[PDB]
């Protein structure tokens, strides 16, 4: 179906379905052989230079080699710069370079190789698309706009765009502007539109604006294996963790870590206090879209596993102290940071990213009344010196209505069932 | 731009290789 051979190229055929045939069979050193005596034999042949870049990918996998990779992604380029390249093998070729220029990490090569290609192939949809998610990748939001209103003016049903689209409005808070596109867009069926993260968005969209709609969507997406529950909507999990919104100190193991923020809480506090009073700007107001209304700031110590030490100069004893608990400090996919909620505030129904951590509070100064935090179907107070223990990754919602600030001490742990392994390997989030 | 307490990056985690 794709021609990917050139005039000369058919007159080498056999030649090159004999490595070809070499690479299928796994023979992946024989084939790498084979395809370099091509290359040196017939340096201009297209096909003869894929067939290297392919078998070049194939020992990056056989070796897990960032090194070879590298060298394949330079190969893909080459095919692209010889003379009668067959457009199937242009688009192949290119489009590969720019998948593996990805999963190396290289989002700005990448960019570069899909802005090419769009220019190649201008009328080719999809291509478009894929420069959106480019632009996605490096968290360029405003050129993945302006990529997705490009193809629907042209394709105004093109689902992937629909979702892509919504997905990019919701982010800029436009909550009833994004719900028709991401669920026309799932809607659709398009390659690209079943992904939780649009399921995911476009349920909280509806909670946001008042449609009862929005546990329809959470069915589905747990139907169709996005969401391991209505209630735990993460995406970023590993499968077969335990899974309950509320826990107990001794349910997670944690008992020494526990009692050490209790026994020490005013240390904590009076740290807390001390930076709100003397170092205000170290308390960072809330950015990812999580407030209807109201007044929400983090001074954050550890985050992704990582000390911050020039945070850690405005609450020393606290790292100290903190520093003994290697579940917490290592926890590479949570935070440890203080808290503060001013009155008139409320957080949104949401869910954090990842089955892989439990959320610890300890209550620092908490108003008598107004303060309260919903995970799943019960909501519970904080107590002054006292620990509450959660897992985020359920849907949970936040109420400040006292007559004074709250402050709060955020302690994330590993998933207690994580094993040693996981812990090192996971990628932080 | 990184996930905190949410979803709201279109990634979460950062590729960089094997
Ligand atoms: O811990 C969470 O995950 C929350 O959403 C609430 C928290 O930031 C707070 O200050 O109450
Ligand atoms: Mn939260």
């Amino acid at each position: 179906k794709p021609k990917l051979l050139n005039k000369f190229d058919k007159t080498i055929k056999a030649e090159l379905d004999a490595a070809e045939k070499l690479r299928k069979r796994g023979k992946i050193e024989e084939a790498v052989n084979a395809f370099k005596e091509l290359v040196r034999k017939y340096p201009q042949s297209p096909r003869a230079r894929y067939g290297k870049a392919q078998c070049e990918d194939d020992l990056a996998e056989k070796r897990r080699s960032n090194e070879v990779l590298r060298g394949a992604i330079e190969t893909y380029q080459e095919v692209a710069s010889l003379p009668d390249v067959p457009a199937d093998l242009l688009k192949l070729s290119l489009k590969r370079r720019s998948d593996r220029q990805q999963f190396l990490g290289h989002m700005r090569g990448s960019l570069l190789t899909l802005q090419r290609l769009v220019q190649l192939f201008p009328n080719d949809t999809s291509l478009k698309n894929d420069l959106g998610v480019g632009y996605l990748l490096i968290g360029d939001n405003d050129n993945a706009k302006k990529v997705y209103e490009e193809v629907l003016s042209v394709t105004p049903n093109d689902g992937f765009a629909k979702v892509h689209y919504g997905f990019i409005l919701k982010a800029q808070n436009k909550i009833a502007e994004s719900i028709p596109y991401l669920k026309e867009g799932i809607e659709s069926g398009d390659p690209g539109t079943d992904d939780g993260r649009f399921y995911f968005h476009l349920g909280d969209a509806m909670q946001r604006v008042g449609n009862k709609e929005a546990y329809k969507w959470y069915e589905l997406g747990h139907k169709r294996g996005h969401f391991a529950s209505v209630w735990q909507r993460s995406l970023y999990n590993v499968n077969g963790l335990k899974a309950q919104p509320w826990w107990t100190p001794k349910e997670t193991g944690y008992t020494e870590l526990v009692k050490s923020l209790e026994r020490n809480w005013k240390l904590i506090r009076d740290e807390g206090l001390a930076v709100m009073d003397k170092a205000k700007g170290l308390f960072l107001p809330e950015d990812e879209n999580l407030r209807e209304k109201g007044d929400w700031s983090q001074f954050t110590l550890w985050q992704q596993g990582r000390r911050n030490e020039n945070a850690c100069k405005g609450a020393p004893k606290t790292c100290t102290l903190l520093e003994k608990f290697p579940e917490t400090t290592g926890c590479r996919r949570g935070q440890i940071k203080y808290s503060i909620m001013h009155p008139g505030t409320h957080v949104w129904p949401h869910t954090g990213p990842t089955n892989c951590r439990l959320r610890m509070h300890l209550g620092l100064v908490i108003p008598k009344e107004g303060c309260k935090i919903r995970c799943a179907n019960e909501t519970k107070t904080w107590e002054e010196g006292k620990v509450l223990i959660f897992d985020d990754s359920f849907e949970h919602e936040v109420w400040q209505d006292a007559s004074s600030f709250r402050l709060i001490f955020i302690v994330d742990v590993w998933h207690p069932e994580l094993t040693p392994q996981q812990r090192r390997s996971l990628p932080a989030i | 731009g990184k996930c905190k307490d949410g979803l709201g990056e279109y990634t979460c985690t950062s590729l960089e290789g094997f």
